């Protein structure tokens, strides 16, 4: 548990600077899926459709 | 599921959009915005409906509480740390967008000063003592803030945007006459020599300001008390250098600047060197005392505590009813406080 | 949230109050349900937990560089944590009383420790970076207490008190019958009757004149020559004569104050010299 | 992985614990398709693109900062999937510029 | 151990750890001071139990002239007793020689402050026999 948390915290530093605009929890899921093998291009695409879908819904 | 539990026991999020949204109430005059928007959308052929962050009515007064003393606000845009302004998407349902902008722009410009005044806080001697006097008012100004915070958590809520707004008005008028003092206070950084004129002339701008407010006071004497707090704690090292210059003979100064251009002559053919600075009658008392202590520590042969006490004794009987008018009388008690020590020091000179 | 934050500030990490050994104890960025504004004031409270574990390692490292005024300086550092830890405990009983609280209340109560703690953190880093030890510890804290900020000028006098007390162990033994107990050469009286004992300047406080240093040398040198002969012919002793009992008392009173003044010290350098000054005159007639 | 992607959908929408089934079904489809990413593995190549992107939004101070963060990141844990995370973030970046339109009337068309 | 405990008694620099070790150092000196007075009021070093140098001294009936000319030192682990309250930098050498002359009458605050108050009884008894 110690090792994992310490990469994430360094990982959240980059995400807020680079302007990802994702949440903490969601990022951990993105990283677990990668380590289990996912394509990056597909993964961003899914995130994007979900993101747009949430904004429209609220209004 | 835990996410859903949080979402009900905490008020719904409005810094990120992923929480559903209220802006309903059963009164007829509280859905004013939905009515106002509708009007614009049919009258004006060219209307641009903004993308509005739905707020969360009368929680704008909680962001006024934080903003006026406390931390930088990352819920609203601040272009820099001396320019506070309010995002153009904040709506409260029981007013117009524009109407809303206008109350939040008054407190924004009043939180612009306390936030600017907070960047001066450094966690030489004169500046460190002016910092602890500004910082002292900030911990007593949050006492009233933490009171108004317990009012909104109490059920029923009570507060609206503008109802505790004329309650925090004495402090509001106190942080503005701080602004006039401070602009005149530090605004000597581009000026040449940072040495004695900055320190002297910020004690002198405090001195100039207490005449402008005390002698027109007695209808806001709230602002007279504040400028005198800032003076009694700013004058506190600058008098106690003069206390060490007599009862020990020599004084303490920074090793990178002077705060009074008090200098002692190491060879003996003159006593002390003077260089003019910025009150004016008190400066002559320093010359004559140092002349006499400078011989007596090389050749023996043959104040702050008192200030506070003469101030208090006027007070238990700023304005006073044992002095007229007003603050220069409590000061002229101090010119005898130096004087009772000063004449008997110079007494000892001729004795050797 | 409120009570769990109190444990972050007595130096105990959650995974929410994560400890990093670079930038310190910090709140983790944009965790679910934490207001933008509340993370900003929670971060000002975490700087008072960052310098607090940067202070408790500084005690345990040097108790239980080398020096014996360093560890007197550590019991100098534990005394400023004393009101901090009481104000964490007065938050603690309030948040057991009811669970609805604002973090503005901890912000209000612990700003007082946001202007003692930065001003003392420069003190311990300055000690460890010039590598200084000894009687120049007493000099190092003293001239900062000359400096601005009333909280800090009263504070550092309490830090002054405890290493001034280990300076005072040196001057009770050096005047007892002589013999300096420094184990790492830490004082201002050089180690030398068998060989002549002088003064060093590489340690010697700069508010105690060079001509005062010798006022302490010579009275100790005169009992240093009976440390040589035999301790029952002493002009001080501890059963033999009552000279030392009087000296100790004058010592105890000057010691027990958190500020040390030189005018009072120099009047009892007279009395420690003048009553045993006639002993050495009554030596060399019969010698 | 079924659980992880479903939880991914629920979290982003901030609600819907079996109502995001339709979005989920799509996501399972996209992921089940294949890609050939231009630049495949190798840590140097992705770091170089991130720095250029930083300069372009005029965030220089951030470009310099990130590079220390990258060395740090490595030190904390070493993967063979390191690159996939850094490329993922890269693509998923957001520009500060412009308003992102309305969604309060764009929903309706 | 007893000489090591006085060395830790000289480190009194956080003065809450010093009184706790004082309690220890003083209990440890109880058997020790028994071994001081047994050797100069009878002139025989006694110690068969515990280690503080185990000997009983060498008897001699061919000698008489100080009794012992060989038996080692009485404490031979430092070759003269050192660094326990009692000054011992002449006092351990003056219990030594008083031990000889009882064999010629009979048979054939500061750690330095308690050091110096015990020292002056102990120079006074060595001159008393």
């Amino acid at each position: 548990m110690s090792a994992v948390r310490e990469t994430m915290d360094v990982l959240l530093e980059i995400s807020r600077l680079l302007n990802t605009g994702l949440d903490m929890e969601t990022l951990s899921i993105c990283v677990r899926l990668c380590e289990q093998g996912i394509n990056p291009e597909a993964l961003s695409s899914v995130i994007k459709e979900l993101r747009r879908a949430s904004d429209t819904l609220k209004a | 599921d835990a996410r859903s539990w949080l979402e009900q026991h905490i008020v719904h999020q409005y810094w990120t959009s992923r929480a559903p949204r209220f802006s309903h109430s059963s009164h007829l005059h509280s859905n004013l915005s939905a009515i106002w928007d509708q009007h614009l959308y049919t009258t004006d052929p060219l209307y641009t409906p903004d993308d509005k962050t739905i707020v969360t009515e009368t929680q704008v007064i909680r962001e006024t509480l934080w903003l006026l003393s406390g931390v930088k606000k990352l819920l609203i845009f601040q272009l820099n740390d001396g320019k506070v302004n309010v995002r153009n998407d904040i709506i409260v349902t029981h007013m117009t967008q524009n109407c809303l902008r206008s109350v939040l722009e008054q407190i924004a410009a009043y939180g612009q000063v306390v936030f600017r005044l907070q960047k001066f806080i450094d966690e030489f001697r004169t500046y460190q003592a002016f910092m602890w006097a500004l910082y002292k008012y900030f911990i007593s100004f949050k006492e009233e803030l933490t009171e108004i915070e317990k009012c909104i958590i109490n059920k029923d809520e009570t507060v609206t945007l503008a109802i505790v707004l004329d309650k925090l008005a004495p402090r509001l008028a106190q942080l503005k006459v701080l602004h006039r003092v401070f602009s005149t206070g530090i605004a000597e950084v581009p000026p040449d020599t940072r040495n004695v004129v900055r320190a002297s002339h910020l004690l002198n701008t405090l001195y100039k300001a207490i005449l402008d407010y005390d002698n027109v006071g007695e209808a806001s004497e709230q602002t007279v008390s504040l400028l005198f707090c800032l003076w009694v704690e700013t004058v506190r090292p600058y008098l106690e250098i003069v206390d060490e210059w007599i009862v020990h003979g020599n004084l303490f100064d920074p090793a990178k600047e002077f705060i009074i251009q008090r200098n002692k002559d190491v060879p003996f053919n003159h006593r002390d060197f003077w260089y003019a600075t910025y009150l004016k009658p008190v400066l002559k008392q320093i010359i004559m005392a140092g002349k006499s202590m400078q011989l007596l520590k090389n050749l023996k042969c043959r104040l702050y505590t008192l200030f506070l006490e003469s101030v208090q004794s006027r007070l238990q009987h700023s304005e006073s009813v044992t002095c007229q008018s007003f603050e220069l009388t409590l000061r002229s008690c101090l010119y005898p406080h130096i004087g009772k020590q000063y004449l008997e020091c110079c007494g000892n000179l001729m004795y050797t | 949230m409120i009570h769990e934050l109190l444990l972050a500030l007595s130096g105990y990490p959650g995974s929410i109050f994560t400890w990093n050994k670079r930038t310190g104890l910090q709140v983790s960025q944009d965790i679910p349900f934490l207001h933008p504004g509340e993370t900003s004031v929670l971060n000002r409270l975490c700087k008072l937990g960052t310098d607090y574990i940067r202070f408790t390692e500084f005690i345990e490292q040097y108790t239980g560089l080398h020096g014996i005024y360093l560890r007197a300086f550590c019991r100098g550092l534990d005394s400023i944590l004393q009101p901090y830890r009481q104000a964490l405990l007065d938050l603690e009983q309030e948040f057991l009383a009811d669970p609805h609280l604002s973090i503005s209340h901890i912000n209000y109560s612990l700003d007082q420790f946001h202007l003692l703690f930065p001003s003392i953190m420069v003190v311990v880093e300055q000690i460890k970076s010039q590598k200084i030890h000894g009687c120049q510890i007493l000099e190092t804290v003293y001239k900062h207490s000359c400096g601005g900020l009333p909280p800090v000028r009263s504070a550092l006098e309490k830090t002054l008190a405890v290493c001034h007390g280990v300076m005072y162990k040196q001057l009770s033994a050096w005047m007892l019958h002589g013999l300096l107990l420094d184990q790492y050469e830490e004082f201002f009286v050089r180690q030398g009757s068998l060989k002549q004992f002088s003064l060093r300047a590489e340690m010697l406080p700069s508010y105690i004149p060079v001509r005062v240093a010798e006022k302490i040398l010579f009275v100790g040198e005169s009992v240093q020559m009976f440390e040589n002969q035999n301790v029952n012919m002493s002009r001080t002793g501890s059963i033999l004569k009552n000279q030392e009992d009087t000296f100790a008392a004058e010592l105890h009173r000057l010691k027990q104050q958190p500020l040390f003044s030189l005018v009072d010290f120099e009047s009892v350098l007279d009395r420690i010299r003048s009553t045993v000054a006639e002993h050495l005159w009554k030596l060399m007639v019969e010698e | 992985p079924n659980v992880l992607l479903q939880n991914l959908c629920c979290r982003i929408l901030g609600k819907g614990e079996a109502d995001v089934a339709q979005q989920f079904q799509y996501a399972v489809r996209v992921i089940g398709s294949n890609f050939a990413p231009t630049v495949e593995r190798d840590e140097f190549l992705v770091t170089e693109k991130i720095k250029k992107e930083f300069v372009r939004q005029r965030r220089e101070a951030d470009g310099a900062l990130f590079s220390e963060l990258h060395r740090k990141l490595q030190s904390q844990g070493v993967l063979k999937n390191r690159w996939s995370i850094l490329y993922l973030l890269l693509s998923l970046s957001e520009d500060p510029r412009k308003q992102p339109n309305k969604t309060s009337s764009f929903a309706a068309l | 151990l007893l000489s090591y405990l006085y060395k830790e008694a000289l480190e009194n620099s956080s003065n809450e750890n010093y009184p706790v070790l004082l309690s220890l150092l003083k209990t440890s000196c109880e058997p020790y001071t028994r071994f001081i007075y047994d050797w100069v009021y009878s002139g025989v070093f006694r110690d068969v139990c515990g280690e503080f140098m185990i000997q009983v001294n060498e008897d001699y009936l061919g000698f008489r002239d100080k009794r012992y000319w060989t038996h080692g030192y009485v404490l031979i682990s430092k070759e003269v007793e050192d660094c326990v309250p009692v000054f011992l930098k002449h006092v351990a050498n003056e219990i030594y020689i008083c031990g000889k002359t009882i064999n010629l009458l009979k048979l054939c605050s500061l750690p330095v402050l308690m050091k110096y108050s015990v020292t002056a009884p102990m120079v006074s008894h060595v001159y008393l026999v």
